[PDB]
């Protein structure tokens, strides 16, 4: 009891973790919350934090499994640790959107091309509920025109054919004509 | 095949670009979620920097190969336009140019 | 002393928008002549500002409001009716709060333990906001402001814009002053709020309340609560990615929300304020997460840290024990009562990220 | 502040424990210095120096550089227990037990944490270096307010703001500097002249 601190007894405990694709056996003291689906959220399942939207699906996981990867080594799906339900993670972002505009010193009006989508499921592909209303006017409307390159919202479609200024794709072009508005049309050969 | 491998040169580049996402690049794991869930801000930064540098180099490599192939395809398209102008729109006396 | 006011009309907040206002400096770097993409807690363009006013009817507006990630407070007036701000988390003597109140010459800033009375108000003559302050550290007085209860007629002539933030134990106040002539509405246009002051308040701010002055005066024997034309505007900061233009003086001349409309976000990826005629592919800026979901397995058994730690005898180091830890919950906070750890090193995981992790096969050498 | 020895290692960014969770948390992007020294026979007397308090219980972790001076009763069980001590609800602050015969892990230590900023503001505190004599139109290594650079210094007029010390350019290099003693706006030109054949 009177020895120096360099020779006093010490107690050592060494803890070893593994963090595998197995059911969680020990957890932190962080309490759970209520699950919400079809919304861009930050999730944390079994200490695996991520960001995306969650959809009910059926990927048929093994009984001793918690998450399922894909070919890019991203979490394609996760298992709910409480309801034992196989959720499905989809990225929140939608790269594949194009903005069609005239010059900045011509008009503050744009048309939006959403690529390889079908126009009824645009608000569930953009998640238009979580956007500002200035976006939400560009997801649905009466100016929706379905092309072979997705579909275009914000430019009216005319049956006439001209030489085109702004090429959109799949034969569809757009221009800024006459009050003034953006029009889309089949290009004249 | 002279057309087909062109498609097989373009679908294979994107597939390799996707498959290069599952690379550690010297970091602890190839998943941003694992690093951001296991390490704090000051200590996950040195891993995220490695991942960012590796994926940026992968993207630069893909863009460089695409530019090389675009130059080759542009040379072939210039040749095809010359063939269209000098043989379809007329008659060429150049030997072995057209047939 | 404090007097709870009667006769007051019910708090009816109207609503307006933040048309291109509230742009401040996210950091102190002093950049000059540059376009900078900066992520930070910004006030979004055309955001839903909630609006309150003091009109004598016979209503004053001093309600209690949520302080989430900093606020934008814009006040328009004639005779400097807004004269203070209450910040804190409980606004009582059980917790430490922050007071910013300015009388006729200077300001007074005290981070203390005020017992704020219900319905506080500032008594203006020609005070009753707290009852006792004690057990506190900070005190700040050196900042000027213009105050005069005079000329109480006509349309508004002063617009004072403030941005309040509480990050890293620092209360940052950004301010701007602009003379406008409007009719009970926030003027449209661009605002760049210069950095004013940085308090080391170092306190938990979750809920704030503004302060208005009252004019009881001598010529009203009926305790006349005659207030004057003044109206304030509160908006809530959200994590966005602005595009800022710095001129040669280091001032933000113009900014782009990048989450407002397709024109701004296509204007945000091309790194220019003027886009040309054509079709542009666009990086993602529109949607941001709001909620956080945590879901752990339904296990409630506290882990036996009373047997792994604090045992009668441990094993010798040549014959070290192996113990499998299973079906636990791993909180180390139960060990702070008795044992102080001389060394606590972690490899592969961070010590501060242990509470948000779920393991599978924890073993315990001892 | 004053902590015990065993908690001195907890004053670091990213650390966890009792001091770093309930008492004093450093930010993850700290730019400063942490100094701590043994202060036995100064902060501890015979019979016990029960004057230093530490918070033992809290409802949540502390944000960086945040002070929790409150003393409300912490509820650890189920009943609110109407704000008195007893079963399943405890006083949050507990006194240190410093004694002159305590071990090094239980001896009082004194901790001072210095926080630096290094902005584009006039210098407020300096090192003990002695100033030298300014020379112009010559390739020199210059140290203006801690800006160790290399180049030639030329008198110019770029009209800095009054609260400024240096001015950058589009390449984020030090285009010009303000002299800290004469308040004269100098101009840094690179010493080399690549462009020779
Ligand atoms: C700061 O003050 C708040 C006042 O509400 C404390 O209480 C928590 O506030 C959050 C706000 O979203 C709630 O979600 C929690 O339910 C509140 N209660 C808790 C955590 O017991 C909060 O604890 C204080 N401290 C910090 C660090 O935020
Ligand atoms: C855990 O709790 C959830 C709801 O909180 C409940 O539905 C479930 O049955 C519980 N038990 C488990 C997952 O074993
Ligand atoms: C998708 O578009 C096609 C048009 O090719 C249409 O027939 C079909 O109904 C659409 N799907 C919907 C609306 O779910
Ligand atoms: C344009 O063509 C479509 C194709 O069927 C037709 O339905 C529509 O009425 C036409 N609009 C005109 C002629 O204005
Ligand atoms: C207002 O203050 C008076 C002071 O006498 C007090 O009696 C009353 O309860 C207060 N109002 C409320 C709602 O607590
Ligand atoms: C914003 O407010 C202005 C005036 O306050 C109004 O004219 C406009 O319609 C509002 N909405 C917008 C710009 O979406
Ligand atoms: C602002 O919020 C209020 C809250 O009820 C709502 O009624 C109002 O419509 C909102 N304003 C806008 C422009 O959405
Ligand atoms: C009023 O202002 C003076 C300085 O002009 C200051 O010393 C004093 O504390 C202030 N008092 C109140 C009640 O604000
Ligand atoms: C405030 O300071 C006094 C000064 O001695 C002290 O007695 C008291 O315990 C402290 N705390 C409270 C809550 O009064
Ligand atoms: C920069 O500031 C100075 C003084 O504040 C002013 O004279 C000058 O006009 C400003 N520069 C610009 C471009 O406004
Ligand atoms: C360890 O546990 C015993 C009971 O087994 C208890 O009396 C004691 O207070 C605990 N703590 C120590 C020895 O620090
Ligand atoms: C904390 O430790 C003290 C040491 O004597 C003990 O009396 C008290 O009961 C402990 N509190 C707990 C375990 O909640
Ligand atoms: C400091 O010393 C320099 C010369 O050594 C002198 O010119 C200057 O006036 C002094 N004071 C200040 C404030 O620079």
């Amino acid at each position: 009891p009177t020895n120096g601190v360099g020779y006093q007894p010490y107690r050592v405990v060494v803890l070893s973790f593994e963090l595998l694709n197995a059911p969680a056996t020990v957890c932190g003291p962080k309490k759970s919350t209520n699950l919400i689906k079809n919304k861009c959220v930050n999730f944390n399942f079994n200490g695996l934090t991520g960001t995306g939207v969650l959809t009910e699906s059926n990927k048929k996981f093994l009984p001793f499994q918690q998450f399922g990867r894909d070919i890019a080594d991203t979490t394609d799906a996760v298992r709910d640790p409480q309801t034992l339900e196989i959720l499905d993670i989809t990225p929140c972002s939608f790269g594949g959107v194009s903005v069609i505009t005239p010059g900045t010193n011509a008009s503050n009006q744009v048309a939006v091309l959403y690529q390889d989508v079908n126009c009824t499921e645009v608000p569930v592909a953009i998640h238009a509920d979580q956007l500002t209303p200035t976006w939400r006017v560009y997801s649905t409307g009466s100016n929706v025109f379905q092309t072979r390159a997705g579909c275009l919202i914000g430019a009216e479609h005319v049956n006439n054919s001209y030489e085109c200024d702004i090429p959109i794709g799949a034969g569809i072009c757009a221009s800024y004509q006459t009050s003034q508005s953006i029009i889309a049309y089949t290009m004249s050969l | 095949g002279k057309l087909q491998d062109v498609v097989n040169q373009n679908a294979q580049a994107l597939n390799t670009l996707v498959k290069q996402l599952s690379s550690n690049f010297g970091a602890i794991s190839s998943v941003l979620n694992d690093i951001l869930s296991r390490l704090d801000k000051v200590e996950a930064e040195v891993q995220i920097d490695r991942l960012i540098t590796g994926r940026l180099q992968s993207l630069q490599t893909y863009v460089t190969q695409q530019l090389i192939r675009a130059a080759e395809i542009r040379a072939s398209a210039n040749l095809a336009a010359t063939k269209m102008s000098e043989c379809v729109l007329g008659q060429s006396k150049r030997v072995d140019f057209c047939g | 002393q404090c007097v709870n006011l009667t006769g007051r009309a019910t708090i009816q907040p109207s609503f307006t928008n933040s048309s291109h206002r509230g742009v401040y400096y996210p950091d102190t770097i002093f950049r000059s002549n540059s376009l900078v993409l900066s992520q930070g807690y910004f006030l979004p363009f055309y955001s839903n500002i909630s609006w309150y006013y003091a009109l004598t009817e016979k209503r004053v507006d001093n309600p209690i409001l949520d302080f989430k990630d900093g606020i934008y407070f814009a006040a328009t007036e004639k005779s400097n009716i807004v004269r203070g701000w209450i910040f804190g988390t409980t606004l009582d003597n059980t917790s430490q709060s922050l007071l910013i109140v300015n009388n006729a010459t200077n300001v007074i800033i005290k981070v203390c333990n005020f017992q704020f009375c219900y319905d506080p108000y500032l008594s203006g003559y020609f005070f009753a906001v707290y009852s006792s302050y004690a057990n506190c550290t900070f005190e700040y007085v050196s900042k000027p402001f213009m105050l005069d209860i005079s000329g109480k007629s006509g349309l508004f002539d002063t617009l004072r814009e403030f941005v309040f933030r509480n990050v890293d134990g620092y209360f940052k106040i950004y301010s701007k002053y602009s003379p406008v002539n409007v009719n009970s509405n926030l003027p449209s246009g661009f605002s760049a709020l210069e950095p004013l002051v940085e308090l080391p308040a170092g306190i938990n701010i979750t809920r704030f309340r503004t302060l208005l002055t009252i004019h009881r005066g001598d010529p009203m024997p009926n305790n006349g609560w005659t207030v004057f034309s003044a109206a304030y505007y509160v908006g809530y900061l959200a994590p966005r990615t602005f595009m800022l233009k710095y001129n040669e003086n280091g001032t933000i001349t113009d900014a782009v929300d990048c989450s407002l409309d397709p024109l701004s976000e296509a204007k945000c990826t091309l790194k220019s304020f003027t886009v040309e005629k054509g079709i542009y592919q666009t990086s993602n800026f529109r949607v941001q997460p709001t909620d956080s979901i945590v879901r752990f397995p339904n296990i409630t058994n506290l882990c036996p840290f009373g047997e792994v730690f604090n045992a009668t005898t441990f094993a010798s180091v040549y014959a070290w024990n192996r113990k499998r830890i299973s079906n636990c919950v791993a909180d180390y906070s139960v060990l702070y009562n008795s044992t102080s750890f001389s060394t606590f090193k972690c490899y592969g995981v961070s010590p501060t990220k242990l509470n948000d992790l779920c393991f599978t096969n924890v073993y315990a050498d001892s | 502040f004053v902590v015990r020895g065993d908690e001195v290692r907890q004053i670091a960014p990213g650390q966890t424990g009792k001091i770093a969770d309930y008492n004093y948390k450093l930010p993850d992007d700290f730019t400063g210095c942490v100094i701590a020294w043994n202060s036995n026979n100064l902060d501890s007397k015979v019979g016990g120096n029960y004057n230093y308090l530490y918070r033992l219980f809290r409802k949540s972790n502390l944000k960086p550089f945040e002070r929790d001076i409150s003393t409300e009763i912490y509820q650890a069980g189920s009943t609110p227990c109407n704000g008195v001590e007893g079963f399943n609800c405890y006083f949050p602050l507990k006194s240190y037990g410093f004694h002159p015969t305590n071990g090094v892990g239980y001896q009082p230590y004194r901790v001072v944490v210095l926080s630096f900023e290094l902005l584009n503001a006039p210098a407020t505190v300096c090192g003990p270096k002695k100033s030298t004599n300014l020379i112009k139109n010559k390739c020199v290594n210059f140290n203006f307010n801690g800006l160790t650079g290399t180049g030639v210094l030329t008198e110019s007029n770029k009209k800095f703001l009054p609260f400024q010390q240096f001015g950058r350019d589009i390449a984020d290099t030090t285009d010009a500097v303000r002299d800290p003693q004469t308040l004269e706006i100098l101009d840094i030109t690179p010493c080399s002249f690549g462009g020779v054949s």
